């Protein structure tokens, strides 16, 4: 039967691996019946070959899957029902995207210098997430000194004083706050998997995205489940994915 | 909050380097310490008053 | 202390008041404001041709586009970038020395140099303000507390003066044996 | 066949500045600190209610716009060009703006309605 | 500006202002704890 | 404060009575009817075992519902239903409506119904809504309904926080009789749009693409996407390549399309000048009529792909 | 570059100077100077060689020289200056405050004040061997304190736009006439009795942990053992 | 067809290698023929062109020179009432006691604050400088005091 | 007036672009 | 020669890349003795007291290598033994008094004596009392912690080399 | 086996051929040789010119004769106005590019063709040793400003590989649909959608003027809240309700005309398979084809697709007439 889900976005901030992993994984439980749409912010890259060959481990061929942004979605925000966030928690982030992830701040419980869970709050889980990293699209603006209004000498329409005229082709970045619009929004939590760190062997890189596959196996276990309450339907058609993940 | 932040900051290998900023006052006189060429103590054209 | 008030700015404590440094701005359009970090008193001198005690520098709020990224590239160096000149002496010696005041957009501005720490009004909106119960804190203030003469002693350095002359140097600055 | 440009011995005939193309890298700050929804207490369980309880003042009529917000979330997403855009006047719309960063920072609108 | 809540001690007054700065111990101890985030 | 009056029980009445119960904190007072006393007092007595924080009446006839309530809100089965409990009743609610009253409709109704609805309200003085509601009966459990609201402007501002109750997506079109067309214009698109899908996979089927699981990808970000192409299309697969394969049962039918569809013709002028001034709708609605009467009328709307053919046969022999 | 609607000169000299036939000293130093300096240096000379890679090779002569070359009027053995990162103060809200210094943009800070800002000491204000050094800041927008770049500190002085194809410095005559001599330099008669400056920098300088462990002549050892004695 | 309007009616092709100038003028070795232009232009501008002053150097002298060797020695004379005046002045100046707004150091500093200011220090302020930070404990800053009134 | 300031520097006989003039005002 | 931006490629591949482009010839060789035995005391940090033998059986259990992969004897992925107290588990306590004399030889702005560095070369030894009994006057750890010596003035001669570091080579021994 | 950059070529300054060949000028910083051909040598001077003075990357060589195009070019990229345009350029001329292929070249067409153009042309650049890829792109020239284009690939795998750093300069949604002509066939089964939903929104806002309903945009967000939603009807109602209510107004000339559609779907009709000797019926898209139709016979070809509604009963005309004769 057609299913009363709308959609299903996967937004990511360069939907190279673990968007690709979590397009594999919940196309296959749903055996192919909602339609799920991954992408990401940048789209200058390709699909990782570890990511591709983890996935195969399983029986899963994301090979014929492609890298693109959300653009064509975000004109269709409202008519999407399921959102999902999928990006580095902002306490591990690194902007510089050549380093290992910092450590998290510890809080006691019942050397990394542990705080106190009373003086240190942990961001209450009833809350909601309003924006995300991954909730930005891309601006695209030229000041051409060929236009008189912006050749001229007294014009605001560059970003220095006294080199040249305009800006040739500047991205911007703007905001999306329109996650809050869809039924189902969540947020999933991974580390960064598709950029080799210092010095590292093959082995242990290959094991980084099999530790984010066990992730994306439970996470798209606990989407589901609410989906098949939130709807009233069957969606976990195939449980052979699931029956490995149980035992 | 003083003893937990001053054991973080003693632990962290980073931020132990010395700050500019922060470490001392560079210098305290009223008046620069070498001649930077000016005053002048003369006039120019279009100029009437001087002194 | 009028009998009509000036209803557009009040202040405390009467005129002219503690000094603060503020970060004052032009009559213009906001294409082309500027600000400049100044010294001045509470109320603002209108009448003087000494409108301010200080003057600490100008930040420019509009993004530059950075010019340097080919002389060394640095991580995160093609970023846009924000000028501004800060008098570091002068406002060391009207902190610590004169005590004077801070609004919160010089606060913040400054917690960027390194100078100050963030302010009270920067707020992580996802982590709540602490919960204080004195039973916790006197477990972790009798679970390890400092020394009574290393607690002096670091405050004499960080408070009082910090070169103070070890013995090495004591009995290199004493006389010799012609006038020993 | 030829090259653009009279001299043909330089890769760019008009010569300009080499910091003129110069790539600009950019960052949004929801990658530095994500922005966070407080659901509804019992003190305020609507949007209508949140606005009633911050009109406090004659010159912030903030009751008047519970018409301009669908739900919870437009109200506490909308930042102060897109109450511009609903058609909401100066004061009014940063009374709205100010009640919600006061939700968002852990103050709830307590204050007394000062207009008898 | 010292904040005046709605379930503060209200005076009833038609010669003056309505509600009072008196205070609930509720807001006694909240205040006693936002002055110590403040004292660090 | 403003009592409410829920009339209709029937497999989309009872969440709206069930949210008013809920989020309504003892502030607005409930009233509930029905089409039978029993059904009034089992939705009652279901609104009691778990968990009431608001008082709850229940009545036989309209006529204490009227003089007791200032908002009626009504959810029925069929157009006639309501056009018996609203118009031709004796104790009608809007024969004999207060003024000041509120009067809703979430019945899809036709657009004359609802012009004298509004027309014999305005004449007693009260205030007629329509506003049919679009959504499943579990999304109206959760809270999630499509309503389009004709009526007067400031009338649906003080409806806007009882309509906040169980719907989010809650639109004025603007006067009255401009509710009721929306939802026929909405499921005229829809069957216009499920054709559309259905013949642009059967011409992929034709040219002979293989993969249709990247082919809904990039259709998706084409200028010609729709929600209905993604909804149906793996299900017009299995349609496509296994014809032999019966079409499964779904919740929303061909009937239950063809019964909103048969609202707007009659609403609609005279179309025999032109005897076509709208060729996609009855091409269409032919495909659904033939898809009806050959045994799919109950099964899914990706049932049309086997009767795109029978589309044409009643252009060609009726021409 | 060229504008369309209007023409254009050419700069006879770059700076308005004295000539150096006026003197004798003049004339010493600027035969001096041309006797340690090239007549045409190209890509494989002594100021070159600090282009030890291929990549540092393709940098330099492709489609940034003319910002490499405007960088220093002197062709010195570099570009520029190495970037150094400074620490943070320790924030004693703690993890409450730790977001707010990250940002979008970088923050650049520099210094003013009496004894900085002067144009005519610029080389002496930009100078990494002095400890009275025009101090300037970059946040970065991930939170990093680094130092400026070379032409990151000469962006904040007045505008320098000619550059030296000539003289290169270890191409200078030491042995004939060149003798800086060490009596010269005392003739200034530097002492530390007769001030103290010097010396109260250099405590000023070492670390003060010796404070806390004063009472723990006195001389510092090594901590003695038990266990292994 | 609002790009195809706005040509470059602004811009011009670079100069190329070798070239001349406008005027005629090349840089040759000889400049008999090339002249200068400096006195066809107007004598003042409002403002700063872009060639104005961009290539000017100080001398060797401004970055050779130690700290505080420019300063001359001025005799800045004053009314004795004003010696009286900054003598009790700097004299309670140094004899603050030191409390939680006073740290001992500034016994030290309001002497050599004394000095920059162009006063003689008379015996009396030594005398209170040593016996202030000897009540604090502070003896290497008691001989600092006197070594300051031997350097003087 | 009509003249600009670089006249005498551009209409000076024996220069390039008074010579230029004369060429073309008289091929 | 400059290819495509794919993959989003990064512009350097380290902090300090370019940094050591703008030093002198010299310079380069006086922080190679500096940076260069960070680098390498943190490469054999895995692998300390491990014997010749072990040390064998660590590259002979991994031999799988895509070429871009390096020898699995630097940077080994091993679990260690005492695996450590809390600075030390990336550098040896050798290291330790390295980096502070480092650390008081920046801030000293060159020459400096032996004083500046004794309390907190005592500091370090009261805090790890097994690792100092180890390796307290031993020819090994004295040589590491003054190779660093002739960075203050590389061009002086073994006569002047010599004096300097008779006062940092008394107290390593005392 | 000289260590250089990539020779990329744009062949056609049209409609979409420009921002593309700016794209490629702006966003590859010295990576490539970037080649602009056209029939008329100052359109290509105007190009390289506005490129040059804008401020580009990478260093422009116009060409006005495709001999010098394919000696010189690495990979060449076609975008064009027609099928007519494109055959000429890659089959029909002397100096074609497919029929003088070098071997390695590797030519993309993003101009939308028929089936057997595409066949022949990805034969013949096979049988001369080069690679063709056939990409159709969807998206407006101000979609392709931004960098954000729908690319349907068909061709070969490693090729595609090789080729979508170049993609992805000037669109973002890139798809390998598999072998040659797979995204010809995409692209015509994209078009027919397009015209369907195009028939169907107009005949939406003809109902919902015909029912009373004023004001479309709170139309458009009920039917983005429903299933109703579609992507011509968000792009055209405003200008539908326009056209609409002001039945005299005539439309705006838009990127996209009804001839530029209707030989689109010529193609697809070209290219789709008859049963038993007669056409297959599609009763939507034959009615979308005789407002189409309609349209275009009144001279309003050349203007947006939104001009169908004017003649929509004009087409059952088409049709009538076509009734009474025996
Ligand atoms: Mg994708």
């Amino acid at each position: 039967m057609s299913t009363s889900s709308r959609g299903i976005l996967i937004a990511g901030l360069t939907n190279r691996a673990r968007t690709q992993m979590a397009e594999g994984i919940l196309r296959r439980l749903t055996a192919g019946t909602i339609f799920i749409k991954s992408g990401g912010v940048h789209h200058e890259s390709t699909i990782h070959p570890l990511a591709v060959k983890v996935m195969k481990d399983i029986g899963i061929d994301i090979s014929k899957q492609s890298v693109t942004s959300l653009e064509a979605a975000r004109r269709q925000q409202n008519t999407y029902d399921v959102y999902i966030s999928i990006d580095c928690s902002y306490e591990r982030r690194t902007l510089d995207k050549s380093q290992p992830p910092r450590a998290e701040v510890r809080r006691r419980e019942s050397d990394p210098v542990r705080y106190d869970p009373l003086l240190v709050p942990r961001t209450p889980s009833h809350w909601s997430v309003g924006v995300d990293a991954t909730d930005v699209r891309r601006r695209w603006q030229i000041w051409s000194p060929r236009d008189p209004s912006i050749f001229h000498e007294t014009s605001t329409r560059k970003f220095q004083d006294h080199l040249y005229e305009g800006e040739p082709l500047f991205m911007q970045l703007r905001q999306c706050p329109w996650r809050t619009q869809a039924k189902v929004s969540e947020r999933w939590e991974m580390d960064e998997v598709a950029i080799r760190y210092p010095v590292e062997r093959h082995s242990a890189h290959e094991l980084r995205f099999v530790q984010a596959r066990e992730q994306l196996l439970q996470r798209s276990f606990d989407l589901l489940t609410k989906l098949e309450k939130h709807y009233g339907e069957r969606l976990l058609l195939d449980r052979a994915l699931l029956e490995e993940f149980i035992s | 909050f003083r003893d937990v932040e001053e054991r973080r900051h003693s632990r962290d290998v980073v931020n132990e380097l010395p700050n500019p900023w922060y470490d001392y006052v560079a210098h305290a006189l009223p008046f620069p310490d070498r001649d930077a060429g000016y005053p002048d103590e003369y006039g120019d054209l279009g100029q009437w008053r001087a002194p | 202390a009028r009998a009509v008030i000036k209803r557009r700015s009040p202040q405390l404590w009467g005129a002219p008041g503690a000094p603060i440094i503020r970060m004052r701005g032009h009559h213009v359009v906001w294409k082309f404001q500027s600000y400049d970090l100044v010294v001045e008193h509470t109320h603002k001198r209108r009448n003087s041709d000494i409108r301010l005690l200080h003057y600490l520098g100008k930040h420019c709020p509009h993004p530059q586009k950075s010019l340097w990224s080919p002389d060394t590239p640095v991580a995160q160096d093609r970023h846009l970038f924000m000028l501004t000149t800060v008098d570091i002496d002068a406002f060391k010696y009207w902190f610590g020395v004169k005590r004077c005041r801070l609004s919160m957009k010089p606060w913040a501005l400054l917690a960027k140099a390194g100078l100050l720490p963030p302010s009270l009004t920067q707020n992580s909106k996802i982590m709540p303000k602490p919960l204080f119960d004195k039973e916790s804190l006197m477990r972790y203030y009798l679970a390890n507390r400092k020394d009574e003469d290393v607690m002096a002693r670091e405050k004499y350095l960080n408070y009082e003066n910090s070169m103070v002359k070890t013995e090495e140097e004591r009995a290199a600055e004493r006389p010799v044996a012609p006038y020993l | 066949d030829q090259t653009y440009g009279p001299h043909k011995s330089y890769k760019y005939t008009y010569m300009p500045d080499p910091r003129k193309l110069a790539p600009i890298e950019t960052t949004q700050r929801s990658e530095i600190v994500p922005q966070s929804i407080r659901p509804p207490t019992s003190y305020v369980p609507n949007h209508e209610t949140f606005l009633e309880r911050a009109d406090i003042h004659r010159l912030r009529p903030t009751s008047d716009f519970k018409a301009s917000f669908k739900d919870w979330n437009d109200l506490f997403t909308c930042d102060k060009r897109q109450l511009r855009v609903r058609g909401i006047p100066r004061m009014t719309r940063d009374a709205i703006r100010t009640a919600v960063q006061a939700f968002q920072n852990g103050n709830p609108p307590e204050r007394f309605d000062t207009k008898e | 500006r010292q904040i005046r809540p709605y379930y503060n001690l209200p005076s009833k007054s038609e010669h003056g202002r309505k509600m009072t700065g008196f205070l609930t111990p509720y807001r006694h101890w909240m205040w006693k704890q936002n002055e110590l985030w403040r004292n660090v | 404060s403003l009592n409410v009056g829920v009339v209709g029980m029937g497999n989309m009445g009872v969440p709206i009575a069930r949210n008013l119960g809920f989020k309504a904190r003892s502030a607005m007072y409930l009233q509930i009817h029905s089409r039978a006393l029993s059904k009034a007092k089992r939705v009652c007595d279901d609104l009691s075992v778990d968990g009431a924080t608001c008082a709850m009446r229940i009545h036989d006839r309209y006529s204490t519902m009227t003089k007791w309530c200032d908002v009626i809100v009504l959810a029925l089965a069929d157009v006639k239903a309501s056009r018996h409990a609203l118009l031709e009743d004796n104790e009608s609610l809007i024969m004999n409506a207060r003024k000041g009253q509120i009067i809703v409709d979430h019945t899809t109704v036709d657009a004359e119904t609802s012009r004298e609805c509004a027309h014999e309200a305005a004449r007693r003085g009260a205030y007629f809504l329509d506003a049919p509601m679009s959504g499943s009966p579990r999304a109206c459990f959760n809270g999630q309904l499509l309503l389009m609201v004709g009526g007067d402007a400031e009338t649906f501002q003080k409806m806007l926080p009882i309509f906040h109750m169980y719907a989010d997506n809650v639109f004025h079109m603007g006067e009255s009789g401009s509710g009721t067309a929306a939802k026929m214009i909405s499921q005229a698109l829809v069957a216009s749009h499920n054709a559309a899908a259905a013949e642009a996979l059967s011409m992929a089927h034709a040219l002979g693409i293989e993969d249709q699981s990247k082919l809904v990808q990039v259709l998706d970000a084409s200028w010609g996407s729709s929600t209905m192409l993604r909804r149906n299309a793996p299900l017009l697969q299995d349609l496509i390549r296994n014809p032999d394969k019966t079409p499964p049962t779904s919740a929303v039918s061909v009937d239950r399309l063809l019964s909103d569809l048969a609202h707007l013709d009659a609403s609609l002028p005279k179309r025999g000048g032109e005897d076509e001034p709208f060729p996609v709708f009855d091409a269409a609605l032919r495909s659904l009529a033939a898809a009806s009467d050959a045994g799919m009328g109950d099964r899914d709307l990706a049932s049309v792909v086997h009767y795109i053919e029978a589309g044409e046969a009643e252009l060609r022999n009726r021409t | 570059a060229r504008k369309h609607g209007l023409f254009y000169g050419k700069m006879r000299f770059a700076e308005q100077k004295i000539t150096f036939y006026s003197d004798r000293f003049l004339f010493r130093d600027l035969v001096n100077r041309r006797e340690a300096s090239y007549a045409n240096v190209w890509e494989m000379d002594d100021p070159y060689r600090f282009l030890q890679t291929e990549q540092d090779y393709e940098d330099y002569w492709g489609d940034n020289y003319d910002v490499y070359r405007r960088m220093f009027p002197e062709m010195i053995g570099r570009t520029g200056e190495p970037v150094q990162q400074y620490g943070q103060m320790p924030i004693w809200a703690g993890p409450h405050r730790q977001h707010a210094n990250k940002s979008e943009h970088n923050w650049m800070f520099a210094e003013i004040g009496v004894n900085v800002g002067h144009e005519a000491l610029k080389k002496l204000e930009l100078d990494p061997t002095n400890e009275k050094r025009r101090r300037f800041v970059i946040r970065q927008p991930d939170g990093t304190l680094r130092s400026a770049k070379m032409s990151e500190m000469r962006a904040w002085y007045w505008k320098e736009e000619w550059a030296d194809f000539r003289f290169w410095a270890p191409q200078m005559e030491w042995g004939i006439e060149n003798t800086p001599s060490q009596e010269q330099y005392q003739e200034h008669v530097p002492d530390t009795t007769d001030a103290d400056f010097r010396k109260q920098r250099r405590i000023q300088s070492r670390p003060v942990k010796w404070f806390y462990e004063s009472h723990y002549e006195r001389e510092v050892r090594w901590p003695d053992v038990i266990n292994a004695a | 067809k609002v790009d195809s309007f706005h040509a470059n009616t602004q811009y011009q092709h670079a100069w190329p290698l070798l070239s001349h100038d406008d005027l005629g003028n090349s840089d040759q070795s000889n400049n008999t023929k090339n002249i200068m232009y400096s006195m066809y232009m107007p004598k003042r501008n409002k403002g700063t062109a872009p060639w104005f002053r961009g290539a000017d150097t100080y001398s060797v002298k401004y970055c050779e020179q130690g700290r505080y060797e420019y300063q001359r020695y001025l005799m800045i004379n004053r009314f004795p009432s004003e010696y009286k005046k900054h003598f009790l002045s700097f004299l309670s100046n140094i004899r603050m006691s030191s409390g939680s707004a006073t740290i001992p150091q500034e016994a030290l500093h309001w002497l050599l604050r004394m000095i920059v200011d162009n006063f003689n220090p008379q015996h009396v302020h030594y005398i209170a400088a040593m016996k202030t930070l000897q009540s604090a404990g502070e003896l290497d800053m008691a001989r600092d005091v006197w070594k300051i009134m031997e350097r003087q | 007036g009509g003249v600009p300031r670089i006249y005498y520097a551009w209409m000076r006989p024996g220069s390039f672009t008074r010579r230029r003039f004369e060429k073309m005002r008289n091929p | 020669v400059a290819k495509l931006q794919h993959n989003s490629a990064p512009t350097t591949l380290n902090f300090y890349e370019k940094s050591f482009q703008q030093l002198s010839d010299v310079q380069q060789r006086q922080t190679g003795l500096l940076i260069g035995a960070a680098v390498g005391d943190a490469a054999a940090r895995a692998l300390d007291g491990y014997t010749a033998e072990e040390v064998a059986a660590v590259a002979a259990e991994s031999g799988s290598l895509q070429d871009e992969d390096e020898d699995p004897v630097v940077f080994a992925s091993v679990t260690p033994r005492e695996h450590k107290s809390g600075l030390l588990r990336h550098h040896s306590y050798t290291f330790y008094l390295f980096s502070q004399l480092l650390r008081v030889m920046a801030t000293s702005r060159g020459d400096f004596p032996v004083q500046y560095v004794k309390n907190e070369w005592v500091a370090t030894a009261r805090a790890h009392p097994d690792c100092f009994v180890r390796e307290h006057a031993s020819l090994l750890h004295v040589l590491c912690i003054t190779m660093q010596l002739p960075v203050i003035y590389p061009w002086a001669d073994d006569s002047t080399l010599r004096e300097y570091a008779s006062g940092f080579l008394e107290f390593l021994t005392e």
